[PDB]
């Protein structure tokens, strides 16, 4: 169908992409290919496709979606990332309802685990919403969709008006330029409510009622969540972005310290505030036909090419 | 043709929890909300899905105690009350939203009810304004007002549903002066600035029934709010009697 790639099921779609289901032929894995048709793209907008690339080639993380191939065509640019089978946050609100503050926890860190990683490498999401938060097998998260994303220098403000209209930001909605790790801890309250509540904090008919919302800053505390996770969101959900917890400050709350202690948590943390070859799998590939320097020179060039591609998947 | 099948009755201790159930049994993606209705009182919006941006949204109300699930593949909707008290008995109703298939996060719904299901009654056991009744004598036309506030009839399309005596409501005028497939053009709606109203000409006996007036309320994070319910009662017919 596509390269050494067999197409399936849509399962995603963006403004101008379409994300199928695949499979590589020659590693039998499961893959998620996002299809773009580069003849509907303004050169405002293929440039912020070559950037979502580059970005996701500095992101290797446990909770991030990891990009595999990039192959392109004439009039086609195909992204082949890792696919995660056991669905989306949103579809599972959908279909459970709230979470327990318990369960909740356990993926939040996980979300903040791979933002604060993100904001490490001095990239920002600018997209995190509840449909952008991908589940594995096992029910762990893997954050998607790095279109609206950019690097940044801590200090900086950016003048890109960006993002899911229910996670913005009131500094996007106003056109301000903007501080963005602050912009992410307001996605990121928006992303703890909705868990834990299984509704939006800010909501309405229209995206003009949305942004009276947002922008209110006003937003409905349920009976069911304790009183560590309300300070939490609080002091998430600031109008004033200086006002507003930093990411090291959201890692160390009260209501992220409760229950058991989680070490892995710490462990992951600590790595954000700063490998060999399978030997096994470089003999498989020579085996294929495919030439063992050739293999090394395209892992240490970062080309994300068909010899990347043939190493990273077989290393699962 | 497409029917929402509800689950059957049940009784409930106070303090208990009780899952009702709403199948689609016909030609299937939609926007199922939750109506209640006490016994003998109008009927009230509990939740639902209402816009393109969250999973579910809730009346302010009922955010403490309702959870409202949809599971995709069998086509079924469900809805959880938490912590029951007498207050509670009800029957409760799960009804599809109309113009969901026009729903872009710009269209601004209308959230007039085109689907109801036959009910649930549910037992436990150990905003807008519309005058309680109307009258008139056949023939004649009879006129039921329906005041509101800028944030909900100000702002949004009137919706009108007429309910029988052991029925769901039926969607009667949608979109201010709509009327659905079926409705006679007897009916006629109305709307200017905060206040709505219902016209039903050429008054018949099949006609008294309960009369309830809606609209989306964009206070807080928007609520379908439902008028009290007028019950037009239909007088004796001039021709039987020489005098009247
Ligand atoms: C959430 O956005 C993505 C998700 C996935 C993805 C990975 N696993 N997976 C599993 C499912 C299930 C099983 C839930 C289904 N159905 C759904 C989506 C995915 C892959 C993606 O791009 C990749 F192809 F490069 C994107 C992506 O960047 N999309 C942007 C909007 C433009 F198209």
């Amino acid at each position: 169908r596509i390269g050494y790639y067999e197409i399936d099921r849509t399962i995603g779609k963006g403004n101008f992409a379409v994300v199928k289901r695949a499979t590589h032929l020659v590693t039998k894995a499961k893959v998620a290919i996002k299809i773009i048709d580069k003849t509907q793209l303004d050169e405002e907008n293929l440039k912020k496709i070559f950037r979502e690339v580059q970005i996701m080639k500095m992101l290797s993380h446990p909770h991030i979606i990891r990009l595999y191939q990039v192959m392109e065509t004439e009039r086609m640019i195909y992204l082949v990332t890792e696919y995660a089978s056991g669905g989306e946050i949103f579809d599972h609100l959908v279909a459970h309802g709230r979470m327990a503050e318990k369960e909740a926890r356990r993926k939040f860190k996980q979300i903040v685990t791979a933002v604060y990683f993100c904001h490490s490498r001095n990239i920002v999401h600018r997209d995190l919403k509840a449909e952008n938060l991908l589940l594995d097998a096992n029910l762990n998260i893997k954050i998607a969709d790095f279109g609206f994303s950019n690097l940044f220098t801590p200090g900086q403000l950016l003048k890109t008006w960006c993002g899911s209209p229910p996670y913005a930001a009131p500094e996007l909605f106003e056109g301000k330029e903007y501080d963005g790790p602050k912009v992410d801890i307001w996605s990121l309250g928006v992303v703890l409510y909705v868990l834990v509540c299984g509704a939006l904090p800010f909501d309405g008919s229209t995206l003009q009622n949305l942004r009276a919302r947002v922008l209110s800053g006003k937003f409905r505390i349920p009976f069911f969540m304790s009183t560590e996770c309300e300070h939490l969101i609080r002091h998430m959900l600031v109008l004033d972005p200086n006002k507003r917890l930093s990411m090291e400050q959201i890692c160390k709350h009260k209501w992220m310290k409760l229950g058991d202690a989680d070490p892995n948590f710490d462990r992951l943390i600590a790595e954000s505030q700063q490998d060999p070859l399978n030997e096994d799998v470089l003999l498989a590939m020579e085996d294929m036909g495919l030439d063992k320097e050739q293999t090394l020179q395209s892992l240490r060039s970062d080309a994300y090419d068909h010899y990347s591609a043939i190493y990273s998947l077989l290393c699962d | 043709e497409v029917q929402l099948v509800q689950s059957g009755a049940g009784v409930k201790k106070p303090g208990s929890s009780v899952k009702v159930s709403c199948k689609s049994s016909g030609g299937t993606s939609s926007a199922v909300s939750w109506i209640r209705q006490a016994p003998g009182q109008g009927v009230e919006w509990m939740g639902g899905i209402t816009s393109i941006f969250g999973p579910a949204n809730y009346a302010q109300k009922f955010q403490d105690r309702l959870k409202i699930t949809a599971d995709k593949a069998t086509n079924t909707v469900y809805m959880e009350l938490s912590g029951l008290t007498f207050e509670d008995t009800a029957v409760y109703y799960c009804a599809r939203v109309g113009d969901y298939n026009f729903w872009n996060g710009h269209y601004r719904s209308g959230y007039y009810f085109d689907l109801w299901g036959r009910g649930t009654l549910v037992t436990v056991s150990s905003v807008l304004t519309q005058p309680p009744s109307a009258s008139g004598t056949p023939g004649q036309r009879v006129t039921i007002s329906c005041s509101g506030s800028s944030s909900n009839i100000g702002s949004n399309t009137v919706n009108w549903y007429q309910q029988l005596p052991g029925t769901a409501p039926k969607l009667l005028i949608y979109s201010n002066t709509q009327r659905p497939s079926g409705v006679p053009d007897r009916f006629s709606g109305s709307k200017s600035a905060t206040s709505a109203s219902l016209a039903i000409s050429g008054l018949q006996s099949e006609d008294e029934a309960d009369y309830y007036c809606a609209a989306w309320d964009d206070s807080l994070n928007g609520h379908v709010v439902f008028g009290g319910g007028t019950k037009v009662t239909v007088l004796g017919a001039a021709a039987e009697n020489l005098y009247f």
